[PDB]
């Protein structure tokens, strides 16, 4: 559940 | 509600070390990492790094790597920013961000110089003077350093024509004025005095303006 | 290299629409960003978030007049019926993981100046020395200029209206909610306070010169 809110899946 | 409050501002000499604190309220801790964002005085900001708030796990950006480190106290809700053999370049303000809500950020100033408290003197018009309507009088705030001043006037109160002149700084030190407008008649009449609050040296000067 | 570029400033008038452009580099062009405002005295404040499909989505306290669309490795802020409470650094931002190695970049930023406040000329106030400060045998002058837009102002000092440059140390023109302030001292001893027949600020905004004197009398 925890994570970087900044983190977005469809930057990998 | 949700709210970041970070710890006040800082004043270290070259070689010290640094500890900022970011209080995290109005959401559950361990679901969001913590960002620390740099902004330097040419005020791009900076991504320093992040740390999962639950394992304590950092990542340093690569401009952050070795003096940076990232720690937290769950319990309390609070991530730290520690900053080891402070440099000038680290003089910035420095933020933590879950991304969507930001701190209202740190001021950390690194000189060698000493905390000085100002030099406070009253502002009063000249000889041949009939203001007619209004008077203007001010509060001239000179020699400090750091930048934190903070001036209230509470003769007249709010903003009756008090306007406050951003600091110049001159050779060494820092120099500021804050005005107040009062009625003619209100002055030299009902007593005016103010109030000035630098932080940093933990003083606080009051000058009662005469003619 | 995750690299994101912006103009460095922008200027628009009140009522208009202004479109800042993020450029993502030639590689990352579908990946989507993050905008925020930062506004003079305050921290810096999420706008939104803004896909490669031109979707977006604003945070908390963002109007209405806020929205984004997109190109191909471009990203439009758009701001409508743009207020001078807009005027601020619109700055964007993007992540990116490699193996499980979250890396985040923010680009340099755009400075949004909007237009069409009201021109208003400098008021002056000069200050003499106090009898405080000229018992330390120091004399600093004050001049404080209020009330003015545009910001450009020329502060000039003068004692026996001769012009004064030694000891002048002169503020940049600060924004003060809808117009200027800027502030200048005249630092001389004393008695070089007393040895002069008046002394005066005098400040030049759009040709025009306003002056004020004091007398040591």
């Amino acid at each position: 559940e925890r994570r970087n809110e900044l983190q977005k899946q469809e930057n990998r | 509600q949700v709210q970041l409050q970070e710890s006040g501002p800082e004043l270290k000499k070259p070689g010290e070390t640094v500890k900022i604190s970011c209080k995290v309220s109005g959401y559950p801790f361990t679901n969001y990492g913590m960002n620390w964002v740099k902004q330097a005085p040419r005020k791009v900001l900076k991504w320093m790094g992040w740390i999962d708030t639950y394992t304590g796990d950092p990542t340093y950006a690569d401009d952050f790597k070795g003096r940076f480190a990232f720690s937290l106290d769950t319990s309390a809700s609070t991530a730290y920013l520690q900053i080891n053999n402070l440099k000038n370049e680290d003089t910035a303000t420095y933020f933590c961000a879950r991304g969507t809500y930001w701190g209202q950020g740190t001021l950390v100033t690194v000189s060698a110089a000493k905390t000085t408290a100002p030099s406070v003197y009253p502002l009063a018009p000249v000889c041949g003077d009939t203001t007619g309507s209004s008077v203007t009088l001010g509060c001239l705030v000179k020699g400090y350093f750091p930048e934190p001043v903070t001036l209230t006037w509470n003769s007249g109160s709010l903003s009756s024509g008090v306007h406050t002149f951003p600091a110049v700084l001159q050779s060494d030190l820092y120099t500021l004025s804050s005005s107040v407008t009062v009625t003619s008649s209100t002055w030299p009449s009902q007593s005016i005095t103010c109030n000035v609050a630098h932080p940093a040296s933990s003083t606080k000067v009051d000058k009662k303006i005469e003619p | 290299q995750l690299v994101l570029t912006q103009s460095s400033s922008a200027s628009f008038s009140l009522g208009a629409s202004a479109k800042l452009t993020c450029t993502l580099s030639r590689q990352h062009s579908t990946y989507t960003i993050e905008w925020y405002q930062q506004q003079p005295l305050k921290p810096p404040k999420y706008v939104m978030e803004l896909k490669k499909d031109g979707s977006h989505s604003t945070g908390d306290g963002i109007p209405d007049r806020f929205s984004g669309s997109s190109s191909g490795a471009d990203r439009y802020l758009s701001i409508s019926n743009i207020q001078e409470e807009d005027e601020a650094i619109y700055i964007c931002g993007v992540g990116d993981t490699i193996k499980e190695q979250f890396v985040y970049v923010f680009g340099g930023g755009t400075k949004v100046t909007v237009l069409g406040q009201p021109k208003s000329t400098p008021t002056l106030t000069v200050f003499p020395p106090s009898s405080e400060e000229l018992k330390e045998n120091k004399a600093t002058l004050v001049c404080l200029i209020s009330n003015f837009s545009p910001s450009g102002v020329t502060v000039a000092w003068k004692a026996n209206g001769t012009p004064i440059t030694q000891g002048v140390d002169t503020s940049n023109p600060t924004k003060e909610g809808n117009k200027f302030m800027a502030s200048s001292f005249l630092h001389l001893t004393s008695d070089q306070w007393r040895s002069h027949n008046s002394f005066t600020c005098q400040v030049t905004h759009e040709g025009d010169t306003v002056e004020k004197s004091l007398s040591p009398a």
